[PDB]
């Protein structure tokens, strides 16, 4: 699912600064950041994708896998 | 503008203001290591090769981001700064995984480039 | 009468949630209408759950509580009104000796107020220095101020605080900002998460008068998202904050106007460091940048900022009611004021103590910690935490203060003294904090990223006793090296444990190394 993440990216829209929370923010949803809402993450707020994976694996509280 | 003097390696230099070390070594024919250094981009500071020696200084300063100024003098090859990219050197290359030159040539005794020619 | 209960993280651990809980239901099954309220820690974490009783001005103070224990404490004090004496531990009449050595400033709050209840705060005279400070003052006189109070440092720096206010007051640019570091990256180290959830409203107040000092409209508090009830707490004071004009725009009828969000971080150790906490806010990577371009000068967004530490603001209003003098008289001549430390380890009593600086390490250990548990040998403090050193037992005597820890080699650090006994072995303390530091670095400078990792297989070499020769002098070198070649202070400070273990400890790794075997008897390999 992506819709899930759809009020997190209206509630932290207009400004480019806020992506760790959303990453956070996915991570509480879904539990791991699947790279398919890191790319609705990426088209949806306009951060370009490897800043996105770069502040993803950059904290050892963000896992990419599934639990 | 203000013309600043400084001294590198024992040879007095006038440089212009807003110059950072490692340009008034390049425009004035003195080597100074450096692996993460480009015109272009802002300075990063990673690779740590182009630490100079600044007289009144307690730690050795990257070339690449200091800013030359007045009464400055540089000492680019002394032995704190060559233990200091030694160490550097010798710690990028433990986690190096390649092959300057291949097996072929380091065997011949004349070391030709065996692998060139083939 | 009024019923107070520790509901800091420490307490809800403890069991603080279900003594408070037990005990509204008791008051509710006897019909009694008694003010429950929550507090903060108050330096007796082993004490917790608490229950602190008010009466007038006295208090009482019943260690260990248990929901079981409620109804004997509500027939007794509360109905009978007579102290039960047979759990109370402290009392207003006779503190506990673990809060006679102390001076508390920055924790001067904690544990005794309501953290969500802004009038609990400005009953106990809070929320005056701002009003002084609106008035009559000025803020060049606020600079003055901090700077004759000698107030620096309290995130282990020790820079002066004045200067740094100096420095973006006077930067070029109409927009600055004020951040506050509560990120707080040593697992063991808990004093800034304790005044956000304890006194929540020093750290606001402090914030203010340093935007008014230095020309601030926007504020900023770098909180751990991992410290939920913190964010809760700081949430609920900010919000009660602007009900009062005491923040937001036009504080206090004046032209002056300064508002604070909340910042989450992800959570990571170097996270922490200024610039890192500036590209972590901005939304990129906590990668530390070069810092001579200063904060001060050029921080969020390239306007100048002032990133302070949670103790420094908590110590700021402090400053100003009682005047620069005051402060000044407490310490020795380098270091002014208080210092709070997170004793642990081997010690008797562990917890928050707030020190005047100066006093010797001893007296805390033994005076104040209690001794050394189960009445074994000390034979170091790992001062600092991770990157801080091992302060040996004959140096015990050297005063807290910046300039002589530092003479030791260790740091101030996160201010977490980890207490150890003669049990246990050096080469695997050093080992430990080093495989942390190793585990939290961030990757950018060659010295930080690979020597460390140089540096922890060569102890874990020397602990399993599969070490070569010459590891002595390859490893001094290699930590000196990477001390004086890294870039950020998460690399200038990571070989701390070994070089200190080296200064005093050296016959340790000799005989873990040649020997084979370990004084200690405490390496796994080696038993
Ligand atoms: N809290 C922890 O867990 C922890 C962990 C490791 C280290 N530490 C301590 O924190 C320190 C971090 O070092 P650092 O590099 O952040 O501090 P630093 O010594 O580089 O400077 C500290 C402060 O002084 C300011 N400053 C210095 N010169 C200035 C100037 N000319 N103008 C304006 N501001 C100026 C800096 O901006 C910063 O706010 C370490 O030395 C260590 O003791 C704490
Ligand atoms: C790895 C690392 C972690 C740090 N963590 C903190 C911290 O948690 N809190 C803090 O106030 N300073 C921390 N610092 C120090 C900051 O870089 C900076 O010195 C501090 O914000 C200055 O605050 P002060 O002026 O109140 O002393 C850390 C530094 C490093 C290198
Ligand atoms: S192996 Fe290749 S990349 Fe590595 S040092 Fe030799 S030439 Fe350079
Ligand atoms: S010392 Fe470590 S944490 Fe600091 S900048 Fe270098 S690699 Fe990153
Ligand atoms: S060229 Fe790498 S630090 Fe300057
Ligand atoms: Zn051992």
């Amino acid at each position: 699912d992506l819709s899930l993440l759809d009020p997190v990216l209206d509630e932290y829209k207009g400004e480019k600064s806020n992506i760790i929370a959303i990453l956070q923010k996915t991570q509480e949803i879904y539990r791991f950041l699947p790279l398919d809402a890191l790319n609705y993450i990426s088209e949806k707020t306009g951060v370009k994708k490897a800043k996105i994976y770069g502040i993803a694996t950059f904290y050892a509280q963000f896992r990419l896998k599934p639990v | 503008m203000r013309l600043v003097r400084v001294n590198i390696d024992n040879k007095e230099i006038f440089a212009e203001e807003g110059k950072t070390i490692l340009e008034v070594a390049h425009e004035n024919n003195i080597e100074i290591p450096h692996l993460c250094y480009d015109k272009r981009l802002k300075p990063y500071g990673a690779c740590g090769l182009c630490v100079v020696e600044i007289e009144g200084s307690p730690k050795l300063a990257r070339a690449c981001s200091t800013y030359v100024t007045d009464k400055m003098v540089i000492k680019t090859d002394s032995p704190r700064v060559r233990n200091a990219r030694k160490m550097a050197l010798e710690l990028l290359l433990s986690e190096h995984r390649g092959d300057c030159r291949p097996p072929c040539v380091l065997a011949c005794p004349a070391h030709t480039d065996c692998q060139g020619y083939v | 009468m009024k019923i107070r209960v520790g509901l800091g993280s420490c307490g809800m651990a403890a069991g603080g949630n279900k003594v408070m809980e037990c005990i509204q239901q008791e008051l509710r099954s006897r019909n009694l209408d008694i003010p429950v309220e929550p507090t903060g820690c108050i330096g007796l974490c082993f004490f917790e759950p608490l229950v602190d009783v008010i009466d007038g001005d006295d208090v009482y103070t019943y260690g260990n509580v248990t929901p079981e224990m409620i109804p004997k404490i509500i027939e007794s004090h509360v109905i009978g009104k007579k102290p039960l004496d047979e759990f109370i531990v402290s009392t207003s009449f006779e503190p506990y000796p673990m809060l006679k050595s102390q001076v508390r400033i920055a924790l001067k709050n904690c544990g005794r107020i309501n953290p969500e209840d802004i009038d609990d705060y400005i009953k106990n005279g809070g929320y005056e220095a701002l009003k002084k400070v609106l008035t009559s003052m000025t803020p060049e006189e606020v600079i003055e101020e901090i700077k004759i109070s000698g107030l620096r440092g309290r995130g282990g720096a020790g820079f002066p605080t004045w200067f740094k206010w100096d420095a973006a007051r006077k930067a070029s640019g109409d927009i600055k900002y004020v951040v506050c570091n509560a990120d707080e990256g040593d697992p063991g180290a808990f004093m800034d998460r304790s005044i956000l959830e304890g006194d929540p409203h020093a750290v606001l107040e402090g914030m203010t008068i340093a935007a008014y000092a230095i020309g601030a409209k926007e504020g900023y508090i770098y909180v751990r998202a991992e410290y939920p009830l913190a964010i809760k707490r700081l949430e609920i004071a900010i919000e009660q904050a602007r009900n009062r004009n005491l923040l937001g725009n036009n504080i206090l009828n004046t032209n002056f106007s300064f508002d604070i969000k909340l910042k989450k971080g992800a959570g990571a150790f170097v996270c922490g460091e200024e610039t890192a906490l500036i590209a972590s806010i901005e939304g990129e990577r906590g990668m530390p940048r070069l810092k001579p371009p200063f904060p001060a000068q050029s921080g969020l967004w390239g306007r100048p900022t002032n990133i302070n530490n949670v103790e420094t603001y908590a110590n700021v209003p402090w400053i100003i009611t009682n005047g620069g003098k005051a402060f000044a008289s407490l310490g020795t001549e380098k270091s002014k004021g208080t210092k709070v430390f997170a004793l642990a380890g081997k010690i008797k009593r562990g917890g928050l103590v707030e020190v005047p600086m100066g006093m010797s390490l001893r007296e805390v250990i033994y005076n104040i910690g209690g001794g050394i548990k189960d009445d074994k040998a000390f034979k170091a403090v790992q001062m600092g935490g991770p990157s801080g050193g091992c302060i040996p037992a004959d140096l015990i005597d050297t005063p807290v203060d910046y300039e002589s820890i530092t003479k030791t080699g260790a740091i101030m650090g996160s201010g977490g003294m980890i207490v150890m006994d003669e049990t246990t072995c050096m080469v695997d303390i050093a080992r430990f904090f080093l495989e942390f530091t190793c585990k939290e670095s961030c990757g950018k400078c060659t010295y930080c990223r690979v020597g460390t990792r140089r540096m922890l297989e060569i102890l874990d070499r020397i602990c399993n006793g599969e070490g070569r020769d010459g590891d002595l002098e390859l490893l001094e070198e290699l930590a000196v090296s990477v001390k004086d070649g890294s870039l950020c202070g998460l690399g200038q400070t990571a070989p701390n444990p070994v070089l200190t273990t080296l200064r005093y400890f050296k016959d340790e790794y000799i005989a873990h190394i040649r020997d084979k075997k370990c004084p200690a008897k405490q390496c796994k390999a080696l038993i």
